[PDB]
RNA sequence: ACAGAUGUCCUCGAGAGGUA
DNA sequence: CACTCTACCGATAAGCAGAATTACCTCTCGATCCTGTG
C-alpha cells in the first residue's frame, strides 16, 4: 500500500474546442479564456516554426 | 524578363515544388475540373493528384523566380521527380 | 521628402479625429455606457482650442 | 387614405493564486 | 625662441531610454464629491 492524492487539475475542465465562436469589438479577433468560448492563441513561435517547415500557404 | 532555353537551375523537382503542384491540382479535382488520366476507382483529390503526376500529365508550369527578377518556366512533365 | 514628407509638414496644425472604430464604446454594465480614453483625450483637446480660440 | 417593437457577443485596465 | 591667448581633436565622466520565454486555467475588486444653488 502507498498514500496517494488527488489533484485539482481533472480532464473534464480542461478540454476545449472551437469553430467560428464569439467576435471581439475591438480587434475583430477570437475572444479569450475557455469560459467564454475562445480560441487557441498562435504564437511567434508557431509562426517561425511554420516558416521553417516552408509551408507558406 | 525570361532566361530563353540557356536555363541553369535544377532539372528536378523540389519538395515545396511538388508539394505546390499537389495541393493545387487536388483543389482543382476537388472542384469541378476535367481530369486527365483514369480514375479507376479513387475518390479523393489528392490521390488523383499523385496518379496524374505518376506518368507527368499535370499541365502546369513553374516559374522560378531569379533574385534579379528574371524567370525561366520550367514545364512539370521535363521536371524529374526522383524525391 | 518634397513630396512625401517636407520638413514643414513636422508641425502638427490640422489634427485627424480618429473613426469610431478605432476607439469603441465599451458595454460597461446593464444601463452603463462609457467611453475609451481616446474619446476623452479629443474631447479635452477640443476643450483646450475652444478655450484658446475665445481667449485669443 | 395611412400607423405602436425588436438583433446574437459584450465588460475593460489591473491584482492575486497556479499548471506545463 | 618663448612670450598670450586663439582654433583643432583625443580622452574622461555624468544624465538619459529599452528591455527583459511561451501557452493555459481560476477568482476579485472598481468605473467619483461638495461647495454652490432656488
Amino acid at each position: 500500500p502507498t498514500y496517494y492524492q488527488r489533484l485539482r487539475h481533472m480532464v473534464d475542465d480542461k478540454i476545449h474546442a472551437r469553430a467560428r465562436g464569439p467576435m471581439q469589438v475591438l480587434t475583430r479577433q477570437p475572444v479569450e479564456g475557455r469560459s467564454r468560448d475562445g480560441g487557441l492563441r498562435f504564437g511567434e513561435m508557431e509562426r517561425d516554426c511554420m516558416i521553417a517547415h516552408g509551408a507558406a500557404s | 524578363a525570361i532566361p530563353k532555353d540557356q536555363r541553369a537551375t535544377t532539372p528536378y523537382m523540389t519538395k515545396y515544388e511538388r508539394a505546390r503542384i499537389l495541393g493545387t491540382r487536388a483543389l482543382q479535382i476537388s472542384m469541378n475540373a476535367p481530369v486527365f488520366v483514369d480514375l479507376e476507382g479513387e475518390t479523393d483529390p489528392l490521390r488523383i493528384a499523385m496518379k496524374e503526376l505518376a506518368e507527368k500529365k499535370i499541365p502546369l508550369v513553374i516559374r522560378r523566380y531569379l533574385p534579379d527578377g528574371s524567370f525561366e518556366d520550367w514545364s512539370v512533365e521535363e521536371l524529374i521527380v526522383d524525391l | 521628402n518634397e513630396v512625401f514628407s517636407r520638413p514643414e509638414w513636422m508641425i502638427l496644425t490640422c489634427l485627424p479625429v480618429p473613426p469610431p472604430p478605432v476607439r469603441p464604446s465599451i458595454s460597461f454594465n446593464e444601463s452603463q455606457r462609457g467611453e475609451d480614453d481616446l474619446t476623452f483625450k479629443l474631447a479635452d483637446i477640443l476643450k483646450a482650442n475652444i478655450s484658446l480660440e475665445t481667449l485669443e
